[PDB]
RNA sequence: UACCUGGUUGAUCCUGCCAGUAGCAUAUGCUUGUCUCAAAGAUUAAGCCAUGCAUGUCUAAGUACGCACGGCCGGUACAGUGAAACUGCGAAUGGCUCAUUAAAUCAGUUAUGGUUCCUUUGGUCGCUCGUACUUGGAUAACUGUGGUAAUUCUAGAGCUAAUA
RNA sequence: UGACGGGGAAUCAGGGUUCGAUUCCGGAGAGGGAGCCUGAGAAACGGCUACCACAUCCAAGGAAGGCAGCAGGCGCGCAAAUUACCCACUCCCGACCCGGGGAGGUAGUGACGAAAAAUAACAAUACAGGACUCUUUCGAGGCCCUGUAAUUGGAAUGAGUCCACUUUAAAUCCUUUAACGAGGAUCCAUUGGAGGGCAAGUCUGGUGCCAGCAGCCGCGGUAAUUCCAGCUCCAAUAGCGUAUAU
RNA sequence: CCCGCCUCUCGGCCGAAGCGUUUACUUUGAAAAAAUUAGAGUGUUCAAAGCAGGCCGCCUGGAUACCGCAGCUAGGAAUAAU
């Protein structure tokens, strides 16, 4: 059973001329415990969270009603589809899939989003939250009788709808593909096109290199070309948005809506949200405590279902599960395919740099010979001290736990206090600390070895990508916490990132890659945030916007009222 | 708007002194004699001449040769000596009235398997008829509670698909006469 | 096993003969069709796949089984008048299969375009 | 309702349709045509039912759209269209022809006639009026309108017409003396010689009849249909001849 | 006992023996009739209405030992 | 099957009500092997609604120059199958609920001699004493240029029909 | 007025009394009110125009709304079903044999209710009765019947698994039939009761006006015919108990 | 139980017809939506139901009755008002 609780809105709760008749009426109120604290002297009732104990009998008894009563996700088993081990989590509620149109689902990470992927594509059968007795799969499909989906099934059983997924981890491909990308992804065409994959992708000038070759921009879209050139009907893309900048987003979203026949089925699941209202067309929801259970809303359309989750409050139950809205020279490296030209620019100390890049234009080249690596021409500083640096692709290998692994092979000897109160305490791993690191989905992965890279002292920190891989939530915890951390270590960092919100925030000084992408590069002497945003967003010629009420950047249409007069006045994001 | 029919009724009607020792007395000598399950199988009956005899004591406060009374009354009788509880010579609408509940318990399959001899015990009568051994000429009854009329009293014989009848005996028999 | 046929009705108007079938089979199971139309083709001098028959309910007890069955002139007024499921049951004919939700969500989306687009919208 | 209906419910059907009760909800509303709703049979009744030409609702489509069916001598495409007391339903396929004639009971019976009596019919003349420079006009009771009629025909006569021409042979005079019909209310389809009318001003007139058997009735003056002059019919008539027998009688002759 | 419906609030008795003892207070109670149709009487002064349920569980189950709370 | 029984007193006969008894519908508790039927968001909120769907239609017989397919064993107005759009018709029946309504609705009855009626079915349609071997102008489908963040929004340019 | 009207429903000796939102007819309305276009037919809402009220998207310039249609979710509640399949049926619409129909049909959840009906049968042996032709009594007979005993026995069969048929748009269920399937036939029938009303303990252990049962009368203060348990029994029986309208 | 000895205008040994104080009452007759309710027929395997079905192309069902009050009608003229 869902727990309610009582909802006061601000506005027609006058409490002075209404003479209180919420907090007398109340059974709660009637033994002591407060729910209701109210005064005529006020503005406001404040009704008790946990001290609500969700009847009912407060809403009728008001002159300005004023009161709601709203719900509170908790653990129902109310319908339960999949549940994974004992203990485990328990995903409640599938995902309706539809003909013809392409299907988001946002929320939070952990919440078993890429579990509902395995189910519909006939990756998994469900045990329906039975991990001793597994039915099998013709009592399966007696429990959703009465649905469309033990036809849709039925569909899968026989292979009448052929299912092929976009894996989530996609760093790791090239442990079993082997060669080149013209060998690789031509032999496993079986629609023989080849001609509008690669143009909508930027594709056939990355077919020589090595699949093995590619950093991780390139390798992410080189696997959005290796589902859609493939005969079958239903295509799951998995996080499509990761590693990628905004120009290639948008074209990796336009060539989605190009894998639509009218008979094929497409779901998409992103964390970006900005390309989101140019990829799908209706939007299902994920709400629930993390990785305990997880039930997926029913379907909401692209403009109406950002919204709501926006606010956190879901209109069609009434359940609410959110209340909150010194010097160095510039050298030259060609690896073995392309130079990339740096010029020499200056450095700081307690300032922060953001490298500006493309889809191979060498951000994690230009991260390696900051560690002193790979340097071709004479000069190019070293530091110092000894160095932090992030990799990109982390493919651990370790020992056990992360309390092993963490707390007594870095800094045995701690450095708190005071180091978990301003760092450990919202990264969040001392929940994660019992679990060990060869079992971690990409989220926690990612949130583990920025503990390391921040945990250790050195004098430049090389951090790069902290927004592969999560939510929308936690990236704008991951800002307070590299602002708030280096500022007052006095030292200095260098930050690479791919989403815009993340970068516009911390910036002091901006490093910007400019040239053909991936084909000649230079990285430019060292620009402000005004100028620096703004000569890169001129080679996007892509336009950025807030959204007036809950700070959203949002991109203009290409030839638009907003866009052709903001790029007239060259201020293609105001205030960055 | 369905295309449906919701007509039913009840064909019981449950006493209204629950537990007068002499309606019960009476009534578990009916069960324990003519073999029946429970006393609903005797309120049935109870409501079946009940019907009868309610049509029997409207029809009688008319003149005598009102044509209803004199086709209804023929119709009746007629079905009364066709299930053979009035005997042929006494066809007068004051016989009716003489009719003991023990008339139509007497024409049931169960009791007349037990009284033509096909049964050895009236209880072993019920538990043959419920296993599909009896037929009334060739059509296989299942029911304990078929009414035999008298076209249909002369033709009670065993199955022609069961062992006391033609042949192919039973899982019992065929399981025991494997021994090796 | 045995066929008799109840009440016979030669039809000049659909060009067929209308009769009630009669299976007697005492010692097996509800007879396949099949079988009942060679019966009734070695019956009535004609061949077996301009009869056909539908609808049989094998009584209780074990008895007689009745349905209908009717015999066509020849097979292409049987392709003029016999009903599309009753030819499927045949091999004669075959549906395809989209079958109503498709269709339904293909003419609401068909509503919202206008011009030669129609085709090219699905 | 905001205009006229187009539905009719299978247990709102007339009684005299002999519908069941479980084969679907609606029965088939009978189109407009020269007969009254309740008073007619539509083809679609009459091929499935009566007759089992057809056992499915589209096999009398399947049967009416190959010109098969003549309604009075014409070849009629509506599987609901009216047809009642003496449309002459001829099927020229088989060489049948059957005119729709109410039994004693009161219902439209299976009833066949000779091949060379379906040239005509009988219409009970309802309204005389003159026209358009003095043009006599006569309305038959299925609303065949015809000029230039016999200046003796006059309101609830019977006039007998050709089916090929739709020209008046001969007519018959309302009388006493006139067997008669009834196309009415309780004491439909009763056969019978005019003993009386009973002449009411502004109100419905009543006529008693008596029968072959001599038992009598009385209908109001707009269900007595003239069958012929004399005691002598002029069509085929059924089996049992219009005498009502009694419910004991008919259990008899059941006997 | 403070119903939901309409606000007012009643007094009802708990039947059996030691079903006292399973309820908590805040609970949802299902309250019926004392079985004399607006009459309070028994032994028991001011009292017509009597408990069936405790928060979806009926007190015949839990005093069984059939249901658990 | 036109029926009664316990309760005022030390005991009795009564007025009398309470409680019993049997149907019946709405819920709820405990229970459950077969099989034919079968009600099911009315009661409180005629309160609020995500999403799919619930009304469209072409014959021999209104208008095809879309190669969209296709005959002509090829030389002429058009073979034929036909997506689209114009046109005609249906969308006013069916469905759902019971909020208003107490001579209002509704029911039997009687009347339109005080009115309309698409459709069907019969009548009428050289009744009139005054370019015709067939007349005119356009606009859609189509082609082409675009706007708008946004709709079953539609604007400009060029063609061509009619049972418009 | 917790009032849509009627055909009707539950009770019923005759009379009455109460109920009818509900599948047929007739009316009214599509959030509240208005006002209109087309049309033969509308004051249409799966049409339009505003106002009120509530709500969605927005580039804050604007755009679109109406489940008291079928399913579905919110909410209120004591109180009510699956976002399934199809035009085979029954009919309606259309220029029409040919296309369309959440109208309808079909399945699913379903102890609201209604009809049928399993949960053993028979033969032994032993014991007890019964009446006895014999027997004043002890004592007889399968020279005759009735019941019991977790004391034996081989005959019958469906619950159920499940090749097929058959049903049917295509499946399902029912019916037919082939192979498996019964000893304690663990393949284990429940719900209320035992003072009176009211069919059934004048039993064994606990509590000792406390806990409680009790519709009413009443029982409970150490032989409780009433509580809490066991045994036995006794109604009803695939059902019965309680609460409210009647 | 039924009629008879003890109204007038006139149409083919008068059917036809000028009409007589009203009504209440009664008895027949017309018209009274089907479904439900009594009810006839018929072995859905019995039954609740259903309108089917039966005989070796043929035969035959899909009845009937009640539907109060008000209206309409012809027979009666005790009892009751004027
Ligand atoms: N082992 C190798 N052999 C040959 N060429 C290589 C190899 N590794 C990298 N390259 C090339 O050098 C370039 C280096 O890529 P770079 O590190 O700039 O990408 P990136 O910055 O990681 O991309 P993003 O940051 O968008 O994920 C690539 O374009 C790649 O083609
Ligand atoms: N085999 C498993 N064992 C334990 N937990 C699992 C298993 N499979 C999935 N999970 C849990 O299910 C959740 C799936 O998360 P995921 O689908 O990655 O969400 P998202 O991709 O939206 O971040 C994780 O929180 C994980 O703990
Ligand atoms: S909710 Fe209660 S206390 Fe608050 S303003 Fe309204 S009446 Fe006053
Ligand atoms: S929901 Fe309950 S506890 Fe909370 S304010 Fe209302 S009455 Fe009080
Ligand atoms: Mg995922
Ligand atoms: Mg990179």
């Amino acid at each position: 059973k869902l727990t309610r609780i009582a909802i006061v809105n601000h506005d027609k709760c006058k409490p002075k001329k209404c003479r209180q008749e919420c907090k007398k009426s109340c059974p709660v109120v009637r033994m002591g415990k407060l729910c209701i604290e109210v005064t005529p002297q006020s503005k406001i009732a404040w009704i008790s969270e946990t001290l609500c104990i969700g009847c009912g009998i407060c809403i009728k008894k008001c002159p300005f009603g004023a009161l709601s009563i709203v719900n509170l996700p908790s653990n129902l088993e109310k319908e339960t589809t999949h549940r994974y081990c004992a203990n485990a989590f328990k995903l409640h509620r599938l995902p309706i899939p539809r003909p013809g149109e392409v299907l988001g689902l946002v929320g939070t990470n952990g919440i078993g989003k890429s579990t509902a992927l395995k189910i519909l594509a006939g990756k998994q059968k469900p045990n329906l939250g039975k991990y001793d007795d597994p039915p099998d799969w013709q009592e399966i499909l007696t429990y959703f009788r009465g649905s469309e989906l033990q036809n849709y099934f039925t569909k899968i059983l026989e292979d009448d709808l052929k299912a092929i997924i976009k894996p989530q981890y996609v760093d790791q491909i090239p442990k079993a593909a082997k060669g080149t990308v013209g060998s690789i992804l031509d032999r496993k065409d079986e629609t023989k096109t080849q001609a509008i994959v690669c143009q909508q992708l930027d594709l056939t000038h990355l077919k020589e290199r090595n699949v093995e070759d590619l950093s991780g921009g390139e390798l992410q879209r080189f696997a959005c070309a290796v589902v859609c050139i493939q005969k079958a009907d239903i295509f799951m893309f998995d996080e499509p948005s990761s590693y990628l900048d905004v120009k290639q987003r948008l074209k990796a979203a336009i060539t989605i809506r190009s894998l639509i026949n009218p008979d094929r089925y497409i779901i998409v699941v992103e964390h970006d949200l900005s390309v989101l209202d140019y990829l799908s067309d209706f939007i299902c929801c994920l709400y629930g405590v993390p990785s305990a259970y997880g039930v997926v809303t029913m379907p909401f359309s692209v403009r109406e279902g950002i919204n709501i989750f926006l606010d956190g409050y879901v209109p069609t139950e009434n359940l609410r599960f959110r209340d909150a809205s010194y010097k160095y020279p510039g050298m030259k490296k060609k690896m073995g395919e392309f130079e990339l030209a740096i010029v020499a620019g200056e450095f700081t100390d307690s300032e922060i740099m953001v490298m500006l890049g493309e889809n191979g234009t060498g951000k994690t080249t230009f991260i390696r010979m900051l560690a002193g690596r790979l340097k071709p021409d004479e000069g190019g500083e070293v530091p110092v001290l000894n160095v932090s640096y992030k990799p990109q692709k982390i493919s651990p290998k370790s020992t056990g736990s992360v309390r092993q692994l963490l707390h007594e092979k870095i800094r045995d000897a701690y450095t708190h206090p005071q180091f978990v109160t301003d760092v450990m305490k919202p990264l969040q791993i001392e929940n994660i600390i019992d679990q060990e690191v060869q079992t971690l989905s990409g989220g926690e992965l990612q949130r583990v070895a920025l503990a390391l890279c921040l945990g250790k002292p050195a004098d430049v920190y090389l951090i790069d990508e902290p927004s592969a891989y999560l939510d929308s939530e936690q990236r704008l915890m991951a800002a307070r916490v590299v602002k708030r951390f280096i500022l007052h270590a006095k030292k200095t960092a260098f930050v690479v990132e791919h989403d815009f919100i993340m970068a516009t925030y911390l910036a002091d000084r901006v490093i910007v890659f400019d040239g053909v992408p991936s084909k000649n590069t230079v990285a430019n002497s060292p620009q402000t945030l005004l100028a620096g945003m703004n000569k890169f967003l001129s080679q996007l010629e892509i336009t950025f916007r807030r959204d007036p009420n809950n700070y959203r950047p949002r991109i203009n249409k290409l030839n638009s009222i907003k866009d052709v007069e903001q790029k007239k006045s060259g201020n293609y994001f105001f205030l960055d | 708007p369905v295309a449906r029919s919701w007509v039913c009724r009840k064909t019981y009607v449950t006493p209204r002194r629950p537990f007068e020792k002499s309606r019960l007395d009476q009534e578990l000598k009916l069960i324990g004699e003519y073999g029946l399950r429970n006393k609903r199988e005797v309120w049935r009956v109870k409501f079946t001449l009940a019907k009868i005899r309610k049509a029997a004591r409207e029809l009688l406060t008319l003149d005598e040769k009102d044509p209803r009374r004199l086709f209804e009354g023929n119709a009746l009788l007629r079905r009364l000596v066709r299930i053979g509880v009035l005997d042929e010579g006494k066809m007068k609408l004051d016989y009716i009235l003489g009719l003991k509940i023990e008339d139509f318990l007497e024409r049931r399959l169960q009791t007349q398997v037990f009284k033509l001899g096909l049964a050895k015990s009236i209880h072993h009568a019920r538990v043959l008829i419920r296993q599909r051994h009896i037929r009334v000429r060739k059509q296989v009854v299942n029911i304990p509670s078929f009414i035999v009329r008298l076209d249909s009293q002369k033709h009670i014989d065993f199955s022609l698909r069961s062992p006391y009848g033609g042949g192919r005996p039973g899982r019992v028999k065929r399981k025991n006469a494997k021994k090796g | 096993v045995t066929i008799r046929t109840r009440k016979f009705m030669t039809n000049r108007l659909l060009q067929r003969k209308q009769m009630v079938i009669d299976v007697l089979h005492p010692g097996k199971a509800t007879v396949p069709k099949t079988e009942i139309r060679e019966k009734l083709a070695k019956m009535y001098k004609t061949t077996p796949d301009v009869i056909f028959v539908f609808g049989f309910r094998t009584h209780f007890g074990g008895g007689k089984t009745t349905g209908f069955g009717m015999i066509y002139d020849s097979l292409d007024y049987a392709k003029k008048n016999e009903p599309k499921h009753r030819l499927a049951r045949h091999g004669l004919y075959e549906k395809k299969k989209t079958s109503r939700k498709q269709r339904k969500e293909r003419k609401n989306r068909m509503k919202k375009v206008r011009g030669t687009a129609k085709a090219n919208v699905g | 309702a905001r205009g006229p209906k187009k539905h009719l419910k299978r247990v709102a059907a007339p009684k005299h349709w002999m519908l069941d009760k479980l084969t679907g909800v609606f029965a088939p509303r009978p189109s407009t045509g020269p007969h009254k709703l309740r008073e007619c049979l539509p083809l679609i009744i009459f091929l499935r039912n009566r007759l089992k030409y057809a056992l499915t609702g589209d096999e009398v489509k399947k049967i009416c759209m190959q010109r098969f069916i003549k309604i009075d001598g014409k070849v009629r495409t509506d599987i609901t269209y009216p047809a009642g007391f003496m449309d002459v339903i001829s099927i020229d396929k088989t060489g049948e022809n059957f005119r729709l004639i109410y039994d004693t009971k009161g219902r439209f019976a299976v009833h066949r006639i000779t091949p060379e009596e379906a040239k005509y019919k009988l219409c009970k003349v309802r309204k005389i009026f003159v026209g358009t420079k003095g043009i006599p006009h006569l309305v038959t009771h299925d609303a065949r309108t015809i000029r230039y009629p016999d200046p003796l025909i006059k309101v609830n006569d019977t006039i007998q017409i050709d089916l090929e021409t739709g020209k008046i042979t001969d007519f018959i005079k309302f009388d006493t003396g006139n067997l008669c019909m009834v196309t009415g209310g309780a004491n439909l389809g009763r056969i019978g010689v005019i003993t009386n009318r009973e002449r009411h001003p502004g109100s419905f007139d009543v006529v008693h009849v008596k029968d072959a058997n001599g038992n009598s009735f009385a209908t109001r003056l707009s269900n007595i249909f003239v069958i012929g002059k004399g005691n002598k019919p002029w069509i085929s008539l059924p089996r049992g001849k219009g005498i009502r027998l009694t419910i004991a009688e008919e259990r008899d002759k059941r006997l | 006992v403070q119903l939901i419906k309409n606000g007012k609030k009643i007094t009802a008795f708990v039947p059996n023996d030691g079903c006292l003892n399973f309820i908590e207070e805040n609970d949802e109670v299902l309250v019926a009739g004392f079985g004399r149709k607006g009459h309070a009487v028994g032994d028991i002064p001011g009292v017509r209405f009597k408990v069936v349920k405790v928060a979806n569980v009926s007190l015949l189950a839990l005093y069984k030992g059939k249901k658990e709370r």
